[PDB]
């Protein structure tokens, strides 16, 4: 598993 | 097609009074991409620097060079996120408002057929879902293409050999990209539906305990929520694997082109027709050039269903409602003449099928008037079209010489008022409910329609006076005392014709008929609505009512 | 509490064998920055192609084998928590079905829809996707420190003494951050049931013309709003600041005292490369550690709601071990009282007692309210009567076997309520085992609902959504007389059977009342307001007040000129 940053705004 | 063409054009007029914001915010878009794209150009020089000797006239120029625009892409890309977030709040409530405004005016077949369900969603989180997509999924794609191309820039600047093996391994990428985005959410789809349908099994038996315990099916409705769930588990595990399954795909491609590049990088290194510096800002860049086709083809995907969950709301603002054209009459004579001639009424939602067939009479402003009839006869219908609530189908009826739907709708229902079949409390104060809908009024008004029906002796009970907060949906008080605040919202008003539909309401019927003659004035229209025959008496005239035919 | 978590042991074996390969595949995962390291140092000393040839075969076998380890490891802890949490959640419907009857009444059936649909689906879901990315973590976050510590313990002590001060400001400031999104969140959820509460009562906001001033009512809600989001937005600005500085401030930190380190030939310059490329890896995984940590507290807060109800016990008494073979359906009260246990000051039923016999017809009657549907709940084993005994055939209802019991009585409520299924299951609910064709056709044969359904387009297999859209309150009678009579009961229970009924149908009733040839094995309970099938029954009792008032037979009641005269002459 690998985290996934949320976009950014 | 050219539907998704008048959605571009109609989303981009909602964001028209933004746009001191959107130039501010695109211009920090901009000044950030140029910013990042040149650091890694600067690192080679440094190292190609790092060769000869200390001179400042180069090595000072490189290292200024790289904390100018380290500092001008931090702090652009600070601002950029700052004016965007103030951009889709904007757009957030402004949506909002305009399509609740917009709901508001529907006539009154259009939330009958309608599950609140639906508006629920539309106004929560569609809202959301439409303003997405200027200052964030355009966001995005605007600043993953730029930097796609700049990269690609830079590249056939360091070696026009090298940046062509880019490209042959690139429609993988894409295409691989698009089949999993694809897949992905026809499981999330799929996932949706398998979670209502367990929901929908415990939703029997809940509610109805009764039924079940009644033939002893507890281990039944265990055994069909048991296997509702095996439905669920199924794919839960799909979604995991393929998840799973493209993640190691995506690494064993990235160590193949890495691999590919190092390799043959070298070898043309060796040759002399590239540097150590020049084959640094070389690798740097091509780590970054995958990251930003994955970025721009998911976003792109995700572009077309933020349109979808903006076609639902703008469907729902543009529907035309089946109202009358609106009245401008509004006559300070008002002795109040009531005439009904030959109504027929059918419900819009379900034609066909009659419910008032042909009814003709006539109310004196000076007596008192009670309707009978058996349950599901249609008396409260023609409560409902004597406040112009709906349109009938045949007849008219015969306001003071006039058609109920030629007067103003603020002045008519200012002056002909009724008490629901079953009463509604909304969420405001005890006095705020008692003069629900009215401007303006002082506190003895509403002290004294208290006291005339019977709503002032439990109103000292509970601390504040009349400033009490109620609960949602009325749920505080007791329904006894629910019938009384409703009566007396109807009287504050000072209405012309009263209409009252107790109806099933009993054992305070005979509470305001005691005081009062149903609150006959004599210049005050009033009509009492009830089941049984051995209760009025007090109406000078009375009309039964079976199956939609006076008799 | 940790304690009362530890679930899940049972499949010990198989998630053992998911530690075993986490950290086979972390270990393989960072000979990545150990190979360029070594390649950057073999090109500043030149030397063979063989140590070029087999460094990178060295890089080739290691990564690819760290992806297979992961993809393998990652399916594994996929397919057991998809276990656990399901055979959880199909557990928790087994606890709240067990439940007493009491619970379900006062308290609100969508606080019972809550806790059971998405208080553990999204609970469990949202814990399993935050445990394993916690744990993925925490071993590479480990095991780079192992190897920091083996490549220069210089550099490496010096990141230990300048985290925690680069990572306080980014966390106090993103802590502020969070606080004012929790804000907006909270107005924006808040001024959705203020719109949605006028919105459902559109008749009574139209009546009195106040549609402009619900439309001020929101948007004094929204310009609330308005006031807080420009303090949101910049502190946005000023959280992807404090991000951005505090990160990039800390790699030149460590690249100035490596540099003069390695200019002063203490270290290589290929070991400078292994290091920093370790430093990023490192930091990354500490700021994703950090992130998931709360998420996961947050999660196993709110699973103490969902053990709370699994552990609650049942009032009712437990079913019994009692199966006979035959009943013969004599049932007696004995002086009972009831009183509802929600409110137990107010005795709702007390002082009665009558006999019920196969082959004769019961018939209870009284005004609207003084416990009437009361009666029948006590009979079907639903509540406990306070006071008095209760026999069905010598022996009390508790000691009989839950399922058997339910077979050998059946009732009709009040509002029958149906479910949507099949028409040919919801006639046979509830059998042990399925009837066979001819049952469902005769048993709507003796309820007169095969007029009715041969019609169907699908007949019995047409389906019926929630609430019974597609059926009449006369059809909901027929649909529900059925569903008593496939058992054959031994004591039946009627209530209000022909509340909509005045067709073809009640003469069906009453041919099964008072005609049939299987009266003499069954008992029946007949509540009902036509006075039509009184006068014919066996046995008439009047109720008022919850007590027994007036008894005997028919003809031996209106001599007395007591109760039942009253609505005769009316
Ligand atoms: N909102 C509605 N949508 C569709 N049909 C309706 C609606 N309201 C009433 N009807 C229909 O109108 C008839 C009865 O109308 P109405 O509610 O005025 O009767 P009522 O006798 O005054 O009421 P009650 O049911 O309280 O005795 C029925 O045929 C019913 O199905
Ligand atoms: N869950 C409950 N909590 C409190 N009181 C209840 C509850 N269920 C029923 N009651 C009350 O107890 C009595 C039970 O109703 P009852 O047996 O008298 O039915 P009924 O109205 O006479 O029936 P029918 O509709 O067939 O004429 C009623 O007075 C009712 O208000």
């Amino acid at each position: 598993r690998r985290y996934q940053k949320s976009t950014e705004l | 097609q050219v539907n998704n063409k008048v959605l571009m054009w109609r989303l981009l007029k909602l964001s028209r009074p933004d746009l001191p914001l959107l130039v501010a915010a695109f211009f920090f878009l901009v000044l950030a991409v140029l910013g990042e794209t040149l650091i890694p150009h600067y690192s080679g020089r440094v190292i190609d620097i790092l060769g000869g000797d200390f001179d400042p006239h180069a090595f000072a120029s490189a290292i200024f060079f790289m904390c100018l625009f380290s500092f001008g892409s931090s702090l652009s890309a600070g601002c950029r996120g700052g004016c965007f977030t103030y951009t889709m709040s904007r757009i957030n409530l402004r949506i909002r408002e305009q399509l609740f405004s917009s709901l508001l005016r529907q006539d009154l077949g259009f939330f009958q057929e309608t599950k609140t369900g639906e508006l629920n969603s539309r106004l929560s989180s569609d809202t959301t879902l439409m303003s997405n997509w200027l200052p964030l999924n355009a966001n995005v794609l605007l600043r993953s293409l730029v930097k796609v191309v700049g990269l690609y820039g830079f590249m056939l600047s360091i070696s026009p050999r090298l940046t062509l093996l880019s490209l042959l391994h690139m429609p993988f990428t894409i295409a691989a990209e698009k089949v999993y985005n694809t897949r992905h959410q026809e499981v999330l789809r799929e996932i949706q539906d398998a979670v209502a349908r367990a929901g929908q099994v415990v939703r029997e038996a809940v509610g109805g305990l009764q039924t079940v315990r009644s033939f002893g099916a507890e281990e039944h409705e265990v055994c069909r929520y048991k296997e509702a769930l095996e439905q669920c588990r199924q794919l839960y595990w799909r979604r995991d694997l393929e998840r799973a399954l493209y993640l190691l795909v995506r690494r064993v491609l990235h160590l193949g082109v890495q691999m590919l590049m190092l390799s043959c990088g070298l070898q043309q290194m060796q040759d002399g027709e590239l540097t150590q510096g020049s084959l640094l800002s070389f690798m740097i860049y091509q780590e970054s050039v995958g990251s930003y086709v994955q970025t721009l083809v998911y976003i792109y995907g995700d572009m077309l269903s933020n349109v979808g969950a903006a076609e639902k709301v703008f469907s729902y603002m543009d529907r035309q409602p089946n109202l009358p054209s609106p009245g401008t009459l509004a006559p300070t004579t008002l002795q109040g003449v009531v005439k009904f001639q030959d109504v027929s009424f059918a419900y819009p939602n379900r034609p066909d099928r009659p419910v008032l067939k042909g009814l003709t009479f006539t109310l004196r402003p000076g007596e008192v008037t009670a309707l009978v009839g058996p349950n599901g006869s249609g008396k409260s219908t023609v409560a409902a079209l004597l406040q112009n609530l709906y349109q009938p189908t045949g007849g008219q009826v015969l306001l003071d010489e006039k058609p109920i739907s030629q007067y103003e709708h603020c002045y008519l229902h200012s002056q002909v008022v009724s008490v629901g079949q079953e009463p509604v409390l909304f969420s405001g104060s005890v006095r705020n409910n008692i003069a629900y809908g009215l401007q303006s009024c002082e506190d003895d008004k509403v002290m004294a329609a208290a006291q005339a029906a019977h709503a002032d002796d439990f109103i000292q009970e509970m601390e504040h006076g009349i400033y009490t907060d109620v609960g949602e949906k009325g749920s505080q008080l007791a329904a006894g005392q629910k019938q009384r605040l409703a009566i007396a919202r109807a009287l504050v008003r000072d209405p012309r014709v009263l209409i009252l539909d107790e109806a099933t309401s009993a054992l305070d019927v005979q509470c305001e008929q005691a005081l009062q003659d149903w609150n006959s004035r004599g210049d005050r229209t009033v009509l009492v609505i009830a089941h049984r025959l051995q209760t009025v008496q007090r109406a000078h005239q009375i009309l039964v009512l079976q199956e939609g035919k006076l008799q | 509490v940790r304690r009362l978590l530890g679930c899940l042991g049972s499949e010990t074996r198989r998630l053992s064998l998911f530690l075993v390969l986490v950290v086979l595949s972390s270990l393989g995962e960072m000979a990545i920055p150990f190979f360029t390291g070594r390649l950057t140092d073999w090109i500043l000393q030149d030397g063979s192609a063989d140590t070029f040839t087999r460094n990178l075969t060295l890089m080739s076998i290691l990564t690819i084998a760290s992806a297979v380890l992961e993809f393998v490891g990652d399916g594994i802890y996929n397919n057991t928590m998809g276990h656990v949490h399901s055979h959880l959640q199909g557990e928790v419907f087994g606890a709240v079905l067990r439940q007493e009857t009491e619970f379900f009444q006062q308290n609100q059936t969508g606080n019972i829809m809550s806790r059971v649909t998405e208080d553990t689906s999204t609970l469990s879901d949202s814990l399993s996707e935050n445990l394993s990315l916690f744990l993925w973590y925490l071993v590479r976050g480990l095991c780079l420190l192992g190897i920091m510590l083996w490549g220069s313990v210089s550099l490496t002590m010096v990141t230990l003494i300048t985290l925690p001060l680069l990572f306080l400001l980014p966390k106090k400031v993103g802590k502020w951050y969070q606080l004012l999104e929790v804000q907006v969140r909270e107005s924006l959820a808040k001024s959705s049931q203020v719109a949605i509460e006028a919105l459902s009562a559109m008749p009574t906001v139209r009546s009195f013309a106040n549609e402009e001033g619900e439309a001020q009512k929101f948007r004094e809600k929204l310009q609330e709003i308005k006031t807080l989001n420009q303090k949101e937005a910049v502190a946005y600005a000023v959280n992807s600041w404090t991000t951005s500085i505090s990160g990039m401030l800390l790699k030149v930190g460590i690249l100035y005292i490596g540099g003069q380190l390695v200019t002063s030939g203490a270290v290589s310059s290929g070991n400078l490369v292994t290091f920093v490329l370790y430093q990023m890896q490192f930091t990354q995984a500490v700021e994703v550690l950090l992130s998931i940590y709360p998420r996961v507290q947050k999660a196993v807060g709110s699973s103490e709601k969902i053990f709370e109800y699994l552990d609650r016990t049942p009032r009712c008494p437990p079913s019994g071990l009692l199966t006979p073979l035959h009943l013969e359906g004599l049932v007696q009260f004995q002086d009972v009282s009831f009183a509802y246990p929600n409110r137990p000051d107010v005795l709702v039923l007390q002082g009665l007692t009558f006999t019920l016999r196969p082959g004769e017809v019961t018939a209870l009657v009284g005004p609207n309210g003084s416990g009437k549907s009361t009666v029948a709940a006590l009979l079907q084993n639903l509540y406990q009567p306070t006071g008095g005994q209760l026999l069905l055939d010598g022996k009390p209802l508790p000691q009989y076997e839950h399922r058997y019991l339910h077979r050998q009585v059946a009732a009709v409520g009040q509002e029958p309520q149906v479910f949507g299924r099949s028409l040919q299951e919801n006639i046979a609910y509830g059998l042990t085992q399925k009837p066979t064709m001819e049952e469902i056709t005769a048993a709507a044969v003796k309820s007169g609902a095969h007029s009715f359904i041969s019609g169907l387009p699908q007949g019995y297999d047409t389906e019926v959504d929630e609430a019974g859209s597609q059926l009449s309150g006369g059809q909901r009678q027929a649909v529900a007389l059925a569903r008593a009579l496939i058992r054959k009961p031994c004591v039946l229970i009627l209530d209000d059977a022909t509340s909509a009924l005045d067709a073809n149908s009640q003469l069906q009733v009453e041919q099964l009342l008072y005609e049939s040839p299987e009266r003499y094995s069954r008992s029946v309970l007949l509540i009902t307001q036509h006075l039509s099938l009184v006068e014919q029954a066996d046995h008439i009792l009047f109720l008022e007040g919850g007590a027994i008032r007036e008894g005997g037979t028919h003809q031996q009641l209106m001599e007395k000129k007591g109760c039942y005269w009253a609505m005769v002459q009316a």
